[PDB]
């Protein structure tokens, strides 16, 4: 998961 | 807006995606290409063509269960490209490479006729 | 094999599948949980969820237009995952957390439920 | 396009  | 993000949310779908073609699941239409048949997903073929795309949002053919492609279409170009749209992967080689080109053309393929030109112009 | 890889190309398909989706189109299913309804593709819903997957591999289900899920189940989480299936994006928050992780477990959505179960760890 |  990452920060789009 | 605050969202996370998974990375590989869209390659797992499609790899999904090609495990229910490969096992026949939930196909709704068959590409007839001269003798050969390939079945297929209508949305994954709009997805992936233009060509697929305005055929299946048009309100007659949108309910054909069988679409006859031109017969100037190679099955094995056909075949190249579905694998393609199912996985990222395209399987071009120089003795592929013409009649995979003239059928991303037809198909409305922009990103596979751009890599077959410049894999032509750097051949000649 | 010798293929070469369209990095952009899962994603390019997910985004078509979300604008088909967005515009209603060649959508073969409604979702109802409780007094909402939400309209989608079969074959993402089983590319999403080990539900939908058990559920539309079913000879009898597969053919039904209408699924109602457990009243348990909270709209706003659902509506939370099916955004996420169509784009990677999940809009987590401290106020839908709970309901979110609930519902991804229920749908069988592995990787949600563990950032879910991650950010409720960070917090306590 | 890449080398997978
Ligand atoms: O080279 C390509 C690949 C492709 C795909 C689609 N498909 C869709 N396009 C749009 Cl805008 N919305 C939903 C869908 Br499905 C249209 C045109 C093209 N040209
Ligand atoms: O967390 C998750 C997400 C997910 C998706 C599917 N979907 C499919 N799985 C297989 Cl093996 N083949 C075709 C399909 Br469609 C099955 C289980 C799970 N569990
Ligand atoms: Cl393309
Ligand atoms: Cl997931």
């Amino acid at each position: 998961w990452v920060i789009p | 807006d605050s969202c996370i993000q998974f990375t590989r949310h869209a390659s797992d779908v499609l790899l999904n995606l090609n495990r229910l073609r490969s096992r026949d699941i939930l196909t709704d239409v068959v590409i007839v290409v001269s003798r050969e048949q390939f079945r297929a997903h209508k949305t994954v073929l709009m997805a992936c063509s233009g060509l697929f795309y305005s055929i299946f949002t048009d309100q007659l053919k949108c309910n054909l269960s069988v679409i006859n492609l031109d017969p100037e279409i190679n099955p094995e170009g056909f075949c190249i490209l579905l694998d393609f749209m199912y996985t990222s992967r395209l399987n071009l080689r120089e003795g592929n490479i013409m009649a995979v080109m003239a059928t991303a053309m037809y198909l409305q393929m922009e990103h596979v006729v751009d890599t077959c030109r410049k894999f032509i112009k750097a051949s000649e």
